[PDB]
RNA sequence: CUCCGAACGGUAAGAGCCUAGCAUGUAGA
RNA sequence: UGGUUUCUCUUCAGAUCGCAUAAAUCUUUCGCCUUUUACUAAAGAUUUCCGUGGAGAGGAACAACUCUG
């Protein structure tokens, strides 16, 4: 894939080069998957699932492990390795394992509330194996 | 009868599998003498019977659009949409020179980009000849390697337009 | 030089100036230069009379202003 | 009837219907095919014709401007050498061509206009269009497009000729375009329509 | 109507630019008017013969 | 004109005479348009072998 | 002709290998033509070496409209094929330009009751 | 001298037979 | 005294709000005109759209760097 900047990315990008390439090749193979098998919105579920794992790799390298530099962190967010809004929602203590950024939108639901993805299982009902249609999982 | 020979089996790369050729060519091929005698019944084993009998490689000819049986068997194969093993069987079979050419047209139209370069590359080593119907209806001699290189050339085949995902140089940087 | 107006349906109407002794294959190349299609996929028609690909314009007596109904094959 | 009316033209549309009232225009094509067959049968011995065997056709054959099938064909006997394709007035003919055994003649009348008085150019145009890229039922080696303009009363033909048929068809076309039983009924309908 | 005007204005109709402009407009209007009575498809180049 | 056996009718066109036999009201349970693909390895490869054996 | 067919198949495959090798070399020749033209303008010759001509695909042969002939354009849809049907110098009187349009009394642009534009193209 | 027009006013009128690319996504027991 | 930004919503805009500039409508004018719409541009004022300006309200990013005084 083209980096779309051509501006000589700094050190640490070669350390995260094959890891981000394997996640990018997984999303491109998921984007080339046909519409068979998925019912109506299940085909967009591996699109957010590969995007959720791509944002978790950069955030763990910056906040958890703190091994990547801040100059390589800003170059990764600008080139499109991880969304800045997804890292902003994970900075708050109220949401650290959110499914998708579409599930946190208050205006998305018809009843004007959150989804089942942003709800714990202990506070939910007993018999419920439901999954979020907009987000993708719990 | 003419919509699709499968109810829900698979789909083409960008549209219906029946709407892969041009609509001006598909409307004239749907009303033909060779088509009406074949579209009343056509199976997987019956597709191998009609393709082996015909020895011609071309598309439309004449004033009115008169489709060749090579293009007529290509539309009946695309409407049937067989498995990838049956399409690989028709390309590897040496029972007829037109049988391998009929499988190559279904491979370059509906197959994947990596599968098209993998299947059409052993077909370039064939030195046999075939007869091709020209624009004026006369027959013209065309080699098997000449027709296989034309499928990997620019989109100028007889009623066929389907570019690959990349060229041979751009695919060489990613894979073999 | 006759100005044959290849006026098809749905807005596609262009003027095509060709010589009298010019063949019909040269006329389809000039008609495609103003319409925007492949010249091999253009079939000219005048009440179910599909023209050939080798007969000159002087044989059909197509004078100046003799419009044609263009169609696509 | 095959008369092409370009505009709406409500006056002259009905007047052509009044001229072509019954099946008269189709009866003209049956009369010319019968008259040329009678001239061919009267001289079939010296012309080496086996049997003048003009087969049936579609009844709306003259109405259809697209196809042109063999109407009045003539089986030659043996060793018949076809000639180079030429018009019905080119006296510099050459018989250096292929040698066939079946030969046809397709008559197609055409009611012309002011910009279509080139009946000699129209005869070679309809023959060369309906020869190779015709998709029509016709015998392969040679034919004859003996055309007869109904408007300007012009008679012309084009195609590959037979030896001795070029003065034969020229003498027959004078007795077919003039004093025909169908054309005299056609001239009586126009003069009664115009008074 | 034209023979009554051209004969009575024999020297006048040639030496008046506004009078000749009325004749070229009216004669083109009547040839437009007589052509509509034949057919109503607005012909491009009607024959003057 | 033609003559339909099962449909009991008479058409004039060639494709209409074939369509009146298969594709009509009488052709519902008589070979309907819903066809079925065969085996890609069993039925397909045996037809290529039977075509080579009958020709040679 | 089995040995002749193997020679022609080796002739076409060698040209196909030469076509693929010249295809990747076409990107190298495009940068080389940009490098040669940049050095030609810089330090080759101050208006003393051009080494080229006026190579245009379709010919620019034109003429002159007589007095009110229509602006007939060739159409900008196929300009790379360089066919012989295009180079014909379209400045011929087609339908109504055969007249001289100077003996005519004042002006006759269009006599079809649609003269929206009021111009003669002198101003 | 280089100012390039499009549609409507238009193909009828009918008898018997033949085949098709379409659409809805329900409450009920 | 204490905040650089960004996104949502509430008014008036008489500043080339626009250092540049589209379409439609209404009332009058010209040219063609053959039924009409598509027409040509002169005057004036009514909308729509491409946009914008100060001033309160709610979120996010270092608001803390300490900005003017």
């Amino acid at each position: 894939k083209v980096k779309r900047s051509r501006k000589a990315p700094p050190d640490g990008w070669e350390l995260i080069e094959p890891t981000l390439d394997e996640l990018d090749q997984k999303m491109r193979e998921a984007e080339t998957e046909p519409h068979e098998g998925k019912r109506k919105v299940e085909s967009l579920w591996p699109i957010f699932r590969i995007h959720h794992q791509k944002t978790r790799y950069i955030f763990d390298l910056f906040y958890k492990r703190k091994a990547i530099s801040r100059e390589l962190y800003e170059y990764c967010i600008k080139e499109g390795y991880a969304d800045k809004n997804l890292i902003a929602k994970w900075k708050k203590q109220g949401y650290e394992n959110l499914c998708c950024l579409r599930c946190i939108q208050t205006r998305d639901t018809n009843f004007g509330t959150n989804c089942i993805c942003r709800v714990p299982k202990s506070k939910l009902e007993v018999g419920r194996i439901i999954e979020c249609t907009h987000c993708g999982c719990r | 009868m003419a919509n699709r020979t499968v109810k829900d089996a698979h789909s083409i790369h960008g549209t219906n599998p029946q709407y892969l050729v041009e609509k001006i060519i598909r409307t004239r091929i749907y009303e033909s003498k060779y088509w009406k005698e074949e579209c009343f019944g056509l199976t997987a084993e019956l597709v191998v019977d009609k393709a082996m009998e015909l020895r011609f490689v071309g598309g439309v000819y004449g004033g009115n659009i008169k489709p060749t049986p090579f293009l007529c068997l290509t539309l009946k194969m695309l409407q049937i949409q067989p498995e990838k093993d049956i399409i690989v069987e028709f390309i590897k079979n040496e029972d007829f020179k037109y049988v391998r050419m009929l499988g190559a047209l279904y491979m370059r139209l509906t197959g994947t980009a990596i599968d098209c370069y993998k299947y059409l590359e052993p077909l370039y080593n064939d030195y046999r000849k075939i007869k091709s119907q020209n624009r004026n209806g006369e027959f013209e001699l065309m080699h098997v390697d000449e027709f296989i290189d034309e499928l990997l050339h620019s989109e100028r085949v007889c009623d066929i337009i389907l570019p690959r995902l990349q060229k041979r140089y751009v695919l060489e940087e990613a894979e073999q | 030089m006759i100005e044959v107006v290849c006026n098809d349906r749905l807005g596609k109407k262009v003027r095509v100036k060709c010589n009298t002794d010019d063949t019909i294959g040269d006329l389809k190349k000039l008609i495609a230069a103003q319409t925007g299609t492949r010249w091999n996929k253009i079939v000219l028609k005048k009440w179910y009379t599909i023209f050939k690909d080798h007969v000159s314009l002087g044989d059909y007596e197509i004078h100046d202003g003799m419009n044609l109904e263009l169609y696509y094959q | 009837t095959g008369i092409f009316m370009h505009g709406k033209i409500p006056t002259l549309k009905i007047s052509l219907i009044q001229i072509f009232r019954a099946h008269l225009w189709q009866k003209i094509h049956e009369s010319i095919v019968m008259d040329l067959c009678q001239v061919f049968d009267q001289e079939l011995d010296a012309l080496e014709i086996e049997t003048v065997q003009k087969e049936t056709i579609h009844p709306r054959k003259s109405y259809k401007m697209n196809s042109s099938c063999a109407d009045i064909l003539l089986f030659a006997s043996y060793k018949w050498n076809v000639s180079r394709p030429s018009l019905l007035a080119d006296s510099k003919d050459v018989m250096d061509s292929t040698t066939t055994q079946k030969y046809w003649i397709d008559i197609q009348l055409r009611w012309g206009d002011y910009d279509s008085h080139d009946i000699e150019r129209y005869a070679r145009a309809k023959f060369l269009d309906y020869t190779t890229d015709n998709m029509s039922i016709y015998p392969s080696p040679t034919g004859v497009l003996i055309a007869i303009d109904l408007a300007y009363n012009l008679h012309s033909a084009y195609g590959n000729w037979f030896p001795g048929s070029k003065p034969l068809i020229q003498q027959a076309m004078a007795k077919i375009m003039k004093a025909n039983p169908a054309l005299y009924v056609l001239r009586e309908r126009i003069r009664k329509g115009l008074q | 109507a034209l023979i009554g005007l051209m004969t009575y204005f024999r020297e006048a109709v040639v030496n008046t630019q506004e009078l000749l402009d009325l004749l070229v407009k009216c004669e083109n209007k009547i040839q437009t008017r007589i052509k509509i009575g034949l057919n109503s498809k607005m012909p491009s180049r009607f024959p003057p013969v | 004109g033609y003559y339909c056996n099962v449909c009991d009718c008479v058409v004039k066109d060639s494709i209409n005479f074939l369509d009146h036999i298969n594709g009509k009201k009488h052709q519902r349970n008589l070979g309907m348009s819903m066809r079925v693909e065969r085996s890609t390895l069993d039925q397909v490869k045996k037809r290529f072998e039977v075509n080579k054996k009958k020709m040679e | 002709n089995d040995e002749e067919e193997y020679e022609a198949w080796k002739v076409r495959e060698l040209k196909r290998i030469k076509r693929d090798r010249e295809d990747r070399e076409a990107l190298e020749k495009e940068k080389a033509e940009i490098e040669r033209m940049r050095n030609l303008t810089e330090e080759e010759r101050r208006a003393e070496l051009r080494a080229n001509g006026k190579v245009i695909t379709n010919k620019a042969v034109k003429g002159k409209y007589k007095f009110l002939q229509k602006y007939y354009h060739r159409g900008a849809f196929f300009m790379d094929e360089d066919e012989e049907v295009y180079k014909r110098d379209f400045s011929a009187p087609t339908l109504e330009d055969h007249f001289n349009k100077t003996i005519l009394p004042k002006v006759m642009q269009v006599k079809n009751f649609g003269r929206s534009g009021r111009t003669k193209y002198t101003h």
